[PDB]
């Protein structure tokens, strides 16, 4: 298996237990996973068609051709409703992610005058405050990793205030990189190695990271895909690789 | 019933510079185009604008027309995704940001439809949002317990107010009513209800019997409440998608965004495309097409 | 995906007494009528009912198994209008009344569906509404100052959070997807999305494909997070109105509020009616419909 | 021209000048009324059918056979929503009405005990405390007409909170009874006399309320209906005689 397939896999996995919510995957190393994980070990998962429809089978990653079969509606007015009410895992990419896991996706630079204009916030804060949100960084380096961000889009768990009930719903998961699975279970929920891929020194980490990750030294290997994973992956889902373009060097 | 048919030319003079317009749909998806067109043509400008931002916004800004911003995000929703007429304005300063979140920007709208000055929300709470707006965004506690004790506070999210509104849609009558035959009628119900002038553009005008014959009663949006005036704009969402009726024109929206990075390839765009009437831009861009 | 298939009693014996439920459909019109007799047939007493009343209602409080209801109204939407049974518990005290405006029972179910503990609405203020809540009916003072200067107050509506939550549809999967095929969804959506569990009833269930093929998309009013069981009910809305599947079954609901009128007329509409299964009641209302 | 025809056309009035708003008439009598003002001169009125759909023409009360042609969909969340926007007037019963123009339609009796029990209160609530609000009342008496009602469904002026913006947009308007037109314009927005029925002497409007109504020997006749009224109440919009039945004694 290729490094692609282990992300793929890793992004799999963050659905697991997720039960019937709906699950956003806005890259598409991310859809692979959800696509697998609905097929496999999450199946009762509901996924939209990429637009305002949701589908009742799991086809293939970016398909021209055959219809899709549907089983409900699902436009924006009604993600929002969904997102509200809590029944939703989401994950989204990162211009930056820092080490309580804030996430940028706005610009670079101060707010009035950024240096380098991105989306804007999106849903990122809707997202972050409401239900379980997860990130996918295909390039693993020091500019995505950073201390603090520039904008906070996604918030991190430094910005939870214990004495308000609000923040109850945060549940900012887990980063899977083209390096490693990492979660927030480290002191004040800073940012811990999971997994390291196969091949994936914590030295390469480490140089890669604008701060410490914590139990990087202890960090077991990621698994790798089964088989079973690697047809499904290779002939059922994204059977034009563009798993392997979501990743660099 | 009223006959509310005008030229796009007759609504934008309703507009006066420093009003706060709405524009509706949602990044590069049926955005009143010819509209925004029909903007660039007047003389109105220092306008502050409510959108989920895409060419709509890139449009205005390259005309230096816009002072402030209150937006969900700002997309073309196909490569090189971010707006480079909204990037420039950003970076250069030219513009007051005020940036939300999505579902924000939504309760926005809502609480100007029900007349109210705010709703609650938890989307902002932590974020950066409340720095953009530079303390004008303030809370509100809750006077009921949270399931677990304390009491809440949430983002109370101001009332979007409208000077006036802009949307587009598939098929009207001559009186507003209006019908979405795509998958997503997105916004543009809030967008209207939120203005105190409504403008609403269509692909084609039928008779009534012919509008609510041709969709499913759900599909029936807008009645003539929620409109002032209505335009009948064929391409009127060009170069956005208009669902069933065309998609988006992706190689002309790249030419766009190409045509933006310099001033002469910029001055060449607006002299082919920006420099007549409607006609005149949908002919450029149907030859534009052609060769192709 | 799961198979979500179970039987009315089934469903109903995962109620506990002393619980807050909610009952979909509006006053006489697609009831969840089926759940409400299996309701009748079990223990299950001293419920806290939100709904916007009609002979659901008053069936509970026949049953004496009512402890409170919220409700915007009750009504059987025909003559004699008035429901008996609810009257009866009424004026005899024998419920807590928290009564509320039509607007803000939907407000209720809103905030609810939203996880917010309170939205502001205008509609309860100079009225008795406060008054029947005895304290527990709270303002909320708005942090932005009117279009004229000075504060608004508001009402506070609380959230509606139920514990279980009975609706009834046209049509559905065994997954729990399921559209109405009248002209109204009413607000069975809200119902759902407010209570922990929830109970879905439909007249006949079909496959996805069967499902999104006789509908718009618009009419997919529930997908499968707003459900945990499903249950074909054909003439589950008995005696209430089901859309294009059967009208109001008006004779028979006349029957129903002449019955309540005395001891013995009750007696013997308990004793026909009300003793056996669903199939029995669907078999003596043929018949009581085969004599007309 | 009948008495019936005179309150009709009184109905009517109450939406000269109305706009493009719904109107909500939810007696017959309301409902001719309506339907004239549509047909004459309030020609951009908005109506339903009486369920969930907007009317594009104006048809016979009580007609049967051809389905009507349809404008738009008015379901129920529709409504709530069109009435907090405020563009809406509409016009009810009462089991009661007093003095400054509170209504009842809840119950007779103390609150958590009632003596009679109607309907609760229903949409009275949120409708007279965001949009134009009149009442029809077809035996006007004392038990209709009192002193204060027993349950505020619809709010009156009395319960207007003049430092709370909140109560901006009431607009209770008028009271059309089978004797003659109201308002509230009196001292402390007092009911007042606009106009008298023809027969109608202010001792039997006296008589039949309880509590002084204002500038009551002063009202005017109210107007009688013209011939192209009468042809359309009687032709077109009323066949059945349905407004007869409205009136009583």
């Amino acid at each position: 298996s290729t490094r692609a397939e282990v992300c793929a896999v890793a992004c799999a996995e963050l659905f697991r237990d997720a039960g019937e919510i709906m699950i956003s995957p806005m890259t598409n190393m991310a859809s692979v996973g959800a696509r697998l994980a609905r097929l496999t070990f999450a199946p009762d998962i509901l996924l939209t068609d990429g637009e305002a429809q949701l589908l009742a089978d799991t086809p293939a990653l970016g398909k021209t051709g055959a219809p899709n079969r549907i089983e409900g509606w699902m436009p924006f007015g009604r993600v929002f409703e969904t997102l509200a009410w809590g029944r939703r895992h989401v994950v989204m990419g990162a211009n930056q992610v820092d080490r309580y896991g804030n996430q940028n996706i706005s610009a670079f630079g101060p707010l009035q005058r950024p240096t380098r204009q991105m989306f804007g916030v999106r849903g990122s804060p809707g997202n972050t405050i409401n239900h379980a949100t997860s990130y996918w960084v295909g390039n693993h380096c020091k500019r995505v990793f950073v201390e603090a961000v520039d904008v906070v889009s996604g918030i991190g768990y430094d910005k939870v205030d214990p004495d308000n009930p609000a923040f109850r719903f945060v549940n900012v998961y887990r980063v899977v990189s083209n390096l490693g699975v990492f979660d927030f279970g480290g002191p004040d929920h800073s940012m811990r190695a999971v997994s390291l891929h196969p091949g994936v020194t914590p030295g390469d980490v480490r140089d890669a990271t604008s701060f410490e990750v914590h139990d990087l030294d202890a960090a077991e290997q990621t698994r790798l895909p089964t088989d079973d994973e690697l047809h499904l992956i290779r002939a059922v889902i994204d059977p034009k690789s563009l798993r392997d373009r979501e990743i660099r060097s | 019933m009223p006959d509310k048919r005008t030229a796009l030319d007759d609504a934008v003079a309703q507009l006066r510079s420093g009003m706060t317009i709405g524009i509706a749909g949602w990044g590069s998806r049926r955005k009143p185009m010819a509209f925004v067109r029909a903007i660039l043509r007047s003389d109105v400008t220092d306008l502050t604008v409510v959108t989920y931002g895409g060419p709509d916004l890139g449009l205005l800004c390259s005309a230096g027309k816009v002072k402030r911003v209150y937006y969900g995000f700002v997309s073309l929703d196909s490569p090189p995704f971010y707006d480079p007429w909204f990037a420039h304005a950003r970076t250069s300063g030219a513009i007051e940001a005020r940036e939300m979140d999505e579902g924000m920007l939504r309760c926005g709208l809502q609480a100007a439809a029900q007349r109210l000055p705010f709703l609650p929300i938890r989307a902002g709470l932590g974020s950066s949002v409340p720095q953009f707006w530079a303390g004008e965004l303030q809370t509100v506690t809750s006077p009921y317990p949270a399931p677990g004790g304390g009491y809440e506070t949430l983002i109370a999210m101001p009332a979007l107010r409208l000077d006036a509104a802009f949307a587009h849609l598939n098929l009207g009558d001559s009186h507003g009513n209006a019908a979405y035959t795509g998958i997503d009628p997105y916004f543009d119900d809030l967008f209207l209800m939120a203005a105190e002038r409504r403008f609403l553009s269509v692909e084609r005008i039928v008779a009534t019997e012919e509008l609510v014959k041709s969709v499913p009663p759900q599909a029936l949006l807008v009645n003539r409440m929620m409109v002032d005036a209505i335009v009948e704009a064929p391409g009127g969402a060009h170069f956005t998608t208009a669902a069933p009726d065309y998609g988006r024109d992706e190689q002309f929206q790249r030419h766009y965004a190409e045509a933006a990075s310099t001033q002469v390839g910029w001055q060449q765009f607006v002299h082919t495309y920006l420099s007549g009437t409607e006609a005149d831009y949908q002919a450029a861009v149907h030859n534009f097409g052609a060769s192709r």
